[PDB]
RNA sequence: ACAUUACCGAAGCUUUGGAUCUUAACGAAAGUUAAGAUGGUAGGGGAGCGUUCUGUAAGCCAGAGAAGUUAAGCUGGAAAG
RNA sequence: GUAAUUUAAAUGUAAAUAUCUUUUUAAAAUGUUCCUGAGUAGGACGAGGCACGAGAAACCUUGUUUGAAGCUGGGGAGACCACUCUCCAAGGCUAAAUACUAGAAAGCUACCGAUAGAGAAGAGUACCGUGAGGGAAAGGUGAAAAGAACCCCGGGAGGGGAGUGAAAUAGAACUGAAACCGUAGACUUACAAGCAGUCAAAGCCGUAAUUUAUUGCGGUGAUGGCGUGCCUUUUGCAUAAUGAACCUGCGAGUUAUCAUGUCUAGCAAGAUUAAAGCAUAGAAGUGCUGGAGUCGAAGCGAAAGCGAGUCUUAAAAGGGCGAUUU
RNA sequence: UAAUAGAGGCGAUACCAGGGGAAGUGAACCAUCUAAGUACCCUGAGGAAAAGAAAUCAAAGAGAUUCCCUUAGUAGUGGCGA
């Protein structure tokens, strides 16, 4: 597909081609759903824990005799029924991470990129620039010239431009991503998506393969 | 991930107590007795909703039989003549008629005796 | 707001059990009334309640002869026809790179499912009589390695 | 790998699986006193058989991998 | 006891209003009609309500009054809202 | 405080440089002799460890006994023998990768928020036992004490006023329910045998409409009809079978892996990486690298072995298990 | 007796090495076996320890020791019962 390219001051400068095999695949909402689930599960620490009968402090003496007292039978003081006792079938530390098939992950990336690029206004492309001073004023000015939907803004880069990345690490609702380190959740929930043409070309050969 | 917030049991109990307002003794405030009495009450309500039809029809029949005690028509024979002369009026209607306007009912009976 | 829109049937819920009468899985929770099974247990050992089990009534048959098998990959004439062409040497290297076998095994055998039409050269370890007859008839060459 | 299901070795040594479900086995009663048994009986006991379809599910539980 | 005409009498039958499901027909489909079929423990299958946290959410609603019990009223076929 | 930077007099821990210490102050090169680890190798009996329970039972350690060779050698190659291929014991050291965190510092959490969380937000204290030892319960005023000057009742406590405060039904305590105990008002009840409810229903009271005392929303209810609390367990329970003083909190099919079935997603005669590495980040990520391995693609036969056939057999002669239609 | 040198004990309700070594269970009994070198006891030090440079693996051509992924629930063993 064809796409207009705006200059860094908000005005049009040129035109670029978005390859169809990446930005115009038929959407696979199933792959998008699976990928989002996986990316957010892999982010869990999953270190919550709890003590069973055997880990609560206390003795394992029978509190009173089996028969004759007139009370309900009991084995140990830290019985899960008793107050302060252990916890039956509580949470234990566990590994929540898993790895999706790479083909499904790739298809999800293609689908989310196509879904975002389908809309002309929310997706935009800007000619290559850099913040040589590293300040934040300049970057913020560029976003606030482009972005319109008052919300999450995701910038895509074609390299690791450390100046831009550490100039944008502090913007309010900004996420800077390189082409080869994409995250489906950020792409899917981004209400403004601003890409460089370097990022466009690197994405083309990155996902055509 | 502890999921404790106990704004549920109080809700169940408040609805039950709201429906069990006028009951005698401890059945109006205690949760256990109120729930037992309410649940048997609702079952009674269903049964009785079906029974009210029988009760009212029995009342209507007795009222008709009373309004006919004057004349010499036993109301089995009255129903007889009613059907035979093809008057498809209703037990409720006849019972109410014998009270609101006795002379119309009496005329119906004269007409049945044929 | 973008509404992920999960595909239907992509995640069954669960069989949460013992959580009320109305759920159908109430007090007894799917276990029945009483007995051994109502309390966590079932005697596993293929058990028939003390009757001599089937795997103890029946007799045995012999060794497995593992540790001495000559195990090695099967390749069929139909596969060769579908994948190759004239003049090259069907052997370990070419079948491996063309993904007809895996390079764990190096003692291929050639079987005769499907038909082969192309004159080829073979460097294999075993060959069935029917397959080598058909292959000599089509006009190939066979070296046993 | 912490908890791989163990096969039941005494069952492995007696059962075998065919390609599409059936279970092959060796018949009993041909191991011991054999003079009295009729020749046709012995000949039938020699040849191997297949189990009834009622045991196949339990056997598939006993042999989780084979 | 034997005759004549009856009536009463169940959640049965019939009729009225409403809902779900199966089958069939119509309809592009949605659905609209016709037929019947829905007591139910064990137990099997299927469809939902509600609680807490997480992403959505640097969103929205709150000191001009959040959350929570608390009086009354109302809606949904049930969980309830 | 946080980002990126950055304080070291003194002390502690690290390398690098010399100093210092030590060593070679030489090697390529043929055959005769010497030595090359001795109660040791091995064997007999009794045991243990090797996955391997005497089994054909190697091999290693080892208790009781016995007992060698000296490179022209010896050990091992799962009884043993021969050949062959490897290795050279019976002397002594060795960092790293690996196990562990009582703790120290810097951080994180689909971890907890006072019956939770360490037993312990106050602690192994109070208390119990001769001792070993066992073992609790108790968090919250207000934004700030700005802790109610003074006055009245009372011995005080406490309350009523006056003041502080946005609030004093905020005054040693936030939000303050249920169980429980009350006060006041309305209605009903002392001729009656009510699982306390439901279906009808006069009268009284509250209230809205209809010009106004007859219809509804309501609370009480004379009287009539029906009705053996619930849970669990049994062929079968109101049963005089079992269980609960009430109320409020706490209080049970979970997690990790394997087998198998189904659903969803993806690829396809192929599918898929595990460990682990690199890069960026500091962001227990996720993008690559990594195909060793596993499951299909040919099965049959105890196996050798043969193969769309194989086995049973002289026999496809008939069948058993397959398939050509995955 | 003299001379110096190294140790005594505590700490880690952790880890490692050596010695001693059960019982509740499963096998629906039990006596083999299993649990299991598990708990625990005792002797030693370390920050890691132990082990560590082949009279070895093993029929492949490799080359110290240790820790992972696979091989693999495979090869064998087992009142061939578990």
């Amino acid at each position: 597909m064809e796409r207009k390219v705006f200059s860094k001051d908000g005005k049009e400068i040129g035109t670029i081609n978005l390859d169809d095999r990446v930005f115009n695949i038929e959407i696979s909402h199933g792959s998008i759903y699976n990928a989002i689930k996986n990316e957010l599960s892999n982010l869990r620490v999953g270190t919550s824990s709890t003590k069973t009968r055997s880990e609560v402090r206390g003795s394992s003496k029978k509190p009173w005799k089996q028969k004759g007292t007139g009370r309900a039978r009991v084995g140990t003081k830290r019985n899960p029924v008793w107050i302060g006792g252990g916890i039956a079938l509580g949470p234990k530390p566990r590994d929540y991470s898993y790895r999706l098939p790479k083909k499904v992950k790739k298809l999800a990336f293609k689908s989310v990129l196509s879904l975002r690029a389908a809309d002309e206004n929310s997706f935009k492309v800007i000619e290559n620039f850099n913040v040589e001073s590293g300040k934040t004023k300049d970057l913020a000015l560029i976003i606030k010239n482009f972005a319109s939907f008052n919300g999450k803004v995701v910038i895509l880069l074609g390299n690791d431009d450390q100046m831009i990345k550490r100039a944008g690490k502090n913007i309010r609702d900004l996420k800077i991503l390189s082409f080869d380190k994409l995250r489906v959740v950020d792409l899917f929930y981004a209400k403004n998506l601003i890409a460089l043409e370097s990022a466009v070309n690197k994405l083309n050969e990155f996902y055509i393969k | 991930a502890r999921a404790k917030n106990g704004t549920v049991h109080v809700a169940r109990r408040k609805r039950i107590l709201k429906k069990t307002k006028g009951f005698w003794g401890t059945k109006k405030s205690n949760y256990k007795k109120a729930k037992d009495t309410l649940r048997k009450g609702m079952m009674y309500a269903t049964r009785d909703r079906k029974v009210r039809k029988r009760d009212f029809r029995r009342l209507w029949i007795s009222r008709i039989s009373a309004a006919l005690s004057d004349t010499g028509v036993t109301y089995s024979r009255f129903i007889e003549g009613l059907l035979k002369s093809n008057i498809k009026i209703n037990r409720k209607i006849l019972s109410n008629l014998a009270i609101e306007d006795v002379e119309a009912f009496k005329k119906i009976v004269l007409e049945i005796r044929r | 707001m973008f509404n992920l829109l999960k595909p239907k049937g992509a995640s069954k819920r669960r069989k949460i059990v013992g959580r009320g009468p109305g759920s159908g899985l109430g007090k007894t929770s799917g276990r029945g009334q009483k007995g051994q099974k109502a309390r966590n247990t079932s005697p596993r050992l293929g058990f028939e309640g003390g009757q001599t089990p089937l795997y103890r009534r029946l007799p045995r048959k012999g060794f497995s002869n593992s540790d001495y098998k000559l195990e090695y990959a099967i390749v069929n004439l139909g596969d060769i026809d579908k994948k190759f062409k004239d003049g090259q040497v069907v052997n370990y290297d070419t079948l491996l790179e063309n993904k007809l076998i895996k390079k764990k095994n190096k003692k291929i055998k050639i079987l005769s499912n499907g038909k082969l039409t192309k004159k080829v050269s073979f460097e294999v370890s075993k060959i069935s009589k029917s397959a080598e007859s058909l292959v000599i008839k089509i006009g190939c060459t066979i070296q046993l390695v | 790998m912490a908890n791989k299901m163990k096969t039941r070795k005494s069952a492995k040594k007696r059962y075998s699986f065919t390609v599409n479900g059936k279970v092959k086995y060796k018949k009993q009663n041909l191991r011991h006193i054999l003079t009295k048994k009729s020749s046709k009986r012995k000949r039938n006991l020699r040849k191997s058989g297949n189990l009834s379809c009622f045991e196949v599910k339990r056997i598939k539980t006993l042999l989780p991998y084979g």
